[PDB]
């Protein structure tokens, strides 16, 4: 169940490390390089963990991760939908 | 900050282990564990998350090792099952730190070994001179330490004041028994005067044993 | 990923020349996140570089990461010697991660030949119910040793037992041990035991005897 999301990703607890842009994440309990503004601390409910694509905040564009460039903060990462 | 790191060698099976980790919050970082192979080679031995909630294992560790912390306590421990001969390795419970799944601070760190060979004291003997090996008023002397189990002996000449020469040779095993051996060049002025003695302090058995070397 | 190779097993650098410790990893899917550690002879890891170049607290500033693909290398470039440890490089890869196959960073000094001298079984190591001719090798810089043991001028390179010591910290030597596990009726049986040191430096063997005269 946690294999499959609909629309921007709150529901998607999975594995997936890749980005659109072919970039990894950096894990969910680190500062560096990006320091994490929503971090495993307040919002404990969420499954934040390594540097898997986790959507906590309910963000229009999609599931992401804390982008391990230290370009871009944030970038979304490729999924299919769940349920068709 | 610091973490305290008991332990000890095992033969039979499963160890039970912890390090006592305390002077920080328990509640912010992740804990680890790393073991060190004596062909000083490291292969990381499971994970904690900040709870209990992701625990994680290599794949010759994956059922057998067990990470679990109490937080309340300051205590991290790490239990062990189907420990064989391959598994011996001085174990280093290690703060997460520094972010991006570092290693900030290793405790102090626990030698755990097997085996089957049954704990012995040294077998301690003198290594006195031979009568044409006085020459130059600069003679060595040592001290055979052969046939005990199972590591570390601790050998130091009068009792540490004469550590100023003192060689402990990394026992090499000969029929499952460690022989280590030390080598101590105390000066000519001293030797036949004052008595120079082998004080052996082998953990395992608890003794002392000192051997004054008989000219 | 997944898993990670390093390169090379053993190097023995000077004082004040650049040094460099590559590791060969399947493609660097994520340049930040490897690290390198140290571990001092009788120590545990510290930190030194996490997440490519960037240093811990406390690192000296002469480390540096490099890690764009495929390749991780330091490059530490330092005056002091204290740098003398076994570095370890870790990339973080969750469940399968591994660290490196050590890269330990001995020393290196003018060469010295051993001072040897050769130790006869003592009185009560007879009574016990063996003998064990110990022929110390102490303060000499090169690592390669194969000393030869003769009775009565018969090589014995069976039951010879050869234990090294690691590098030394403070003059930055070796210390070796050469054991036989004689028996007291073949050691009866012969009259003249020697053992002959070969080494690097010197090209005739040095050399010395033992014989059976007194105790």
């Amino acid at each position: 169940e946690g294999n499959c999301a609909e629309g921007l990703g709150t529901n998607y607890r999975g594995h997936v490390n890749i980005t659109r842009s072919g970039i990894e994440c950096q894990l969910w309990r680190s500062r560096y390089p990006h320091k994490p503004e929503i971090n495993s601390t307040t919002h404990p409910g969420a499954d934040l963990q390594e540097n898997f694509c986790r959507n906590p905040d309910s963000s229009t564009t999609g599931p992401w991760c804390y982008t391990t460039d230290p370009t871009v903060r944030r970038q979304e990462c490729s999924i299919p939908v769940c349920g068709q | 900050l610091v973490e305290s790191g008991g332990g000890l060698v095992k033969p039979g099976g499963s160890l039970k282990l912890s390090c006592a980790a305390s002077g920080f919050t328990f509640s912010s970082y992740y804990m680890y564990w790393v073991r060190q192979t004596p062909e000083k080679r490291l292969e990381w031995v499971a994970t904690i998350s900040n709870g209990g909630i992701y625990t994680y294992y290599l794949d010759s560790v994956r059922g057998r090792f067990t990470i679990s912390r109490d937080n309340a306590k300051n205590i991290l421990y790490l239990q062990m099952s189907g420990l064989s001969s391959a598994d011996s390795a001085i174990y280093y419970c290690t703060r997460d730190g520094e972010r991006q799944g570092a290693m900030d601070y290793w405790g102090q760190g626990t030698s755990v070994t097997v085996s089957s060979a049954k704990t012995t004291p040294p077998s301690v003997y003198p290594l006195a001179p031979g009568s044409a090996a006085q020459t130059n008023s600069m003679v060595t002397l040592g001290c055979l330490v052969k046939g005990y189990f199972p590591e570390p002996v601790t050998v130091t000449w009068n009792s540490g004041s004469l550590s100023s020469g003192v060689h402990t040779f990394p026992a090499v095993l000969q029929s499952d028994l460690y022989t280590l051996s030390s080598s101590v060049t105390v000066p000519s002025s001293t030797w036949p005067s004052e008595t120079v003695t082998c004080n052996v302090a082998h953990p395992a058995s608890s003794t002392k044993v000192d051997k004054k070397i008989v000219p | 990923q997944i898993v990670l190779t390093q390169s090379p097993a053993i190097m023995s650098v000077s004082l004040g020349e650049r040094v460099t410790m590559t590791c060969i990893v399947s493609s660097s899917v994520s340049s930040t996140y490897l690290h390198w550690y140290q571990q001092k002879p009788g120590s545990s890891p510290k930190l030194w570089i996490y997440s490519s170049s960037n240093l811990a607290s406390g690192v000296p500033t002469r480390f540096s990461g490099s890690g764009s693909g495929t390749s991780h290398s330091l490059t530490i470039s330092s005056m002091e010697a204290e740098d003398a440890a076994a570095y370890y490089c870790q990339l973080y890869r969750r469940s399968p991660l591994t660290f490196g196959a050590g890269t330990k960073l001995e020393l290196k000094r003018a060469d010295a030949a051993p001072t040897v001298s050769i130790f006869p079984p003592s009185s009560e190591q007879l009574t016990s119910g063996g003998a064990s001719v110990v022929c110390f090798l102490n303060n000499f810089y090169p690592k390669d040793i194969n000393v030869k043991w003769k009775i009565d001028g018969s090589e014995r390179q069976n039951g010879v037992l050869n234990s090294w010591t690691d590098q030394d910290s403070k003059d930055s030597t070796y210390s070796m041990s050469s054991t036989l596990t004689l028996t007291k009726d073949e050691y009866e049986r012969h009259n003249s035991y020697t053992c002959e040191a070969t080494h690097k430096t010197s090209t005739s063997p040095i050399v010395k005897s033992f014989n059976r005269n007194e105790c």
